[PDB]
């Protein structure tokens, strides 16, 4: 506002109150990472090919 | 409102009592010109109070806290 021949700012506080669960989320992944997993069929080789 | 301000401080010495009249129409034109010189200044910050974390500090001009007196306006003159 202008108040009286200057240009005082509003006060703006922060206090992050969202970032806790996207923390949790973010933690229950690292502490189960998974990866690609190839899987065999009924053949013989199958097996060795997998591998 | 200054020609009737002046008449009731000058009616005493021709002895001359006021009317309730003159009395109001003295009152309403000094309350008019008290409103034409109305100020009414604002309450400045007390000078601790924190600036919040939202105003973008280290890059804008503010600081973490209010200047609490007339900020810097130029920087050749610094003391005031």
């Amino acid at each position: 506002t202008k108040l009286d021949e200057q240009f005082e700012k509003y006060p703006k506080f922060e206090i992050n109150k969202v970032a806790t669960e996207l923390n949790r989320i973010i933690a229950e992944y690292r502490n189960n990472r998974i990866t690609v997993k190839f899987r065999p069929g009924d053949r013989e080789a199958s097996e060795e090919l997998a591998n | 409102a200054v020609g009737y301000q002046l008449l009731l401080r000058m009616l005493s010495d021709y002895s001359l009592e006021p009317t309730p009249q003159v009395l109001s129409n003295a009152q309403r034109s000094y309350d008019a010109l008290m409103t034409d010189t109305l100020v009414v200044p604002s309450m400045r910050r007390r000078g601790d109070f924190p600036v919040g974390q939202g105003n973008k500090y280290d890059v804008f001009t503010s600081d973490r806290y209010y200047p609490g007196d007339l900020p810097l306006i130029d920087g050749d003159i610094p003391n005031a």
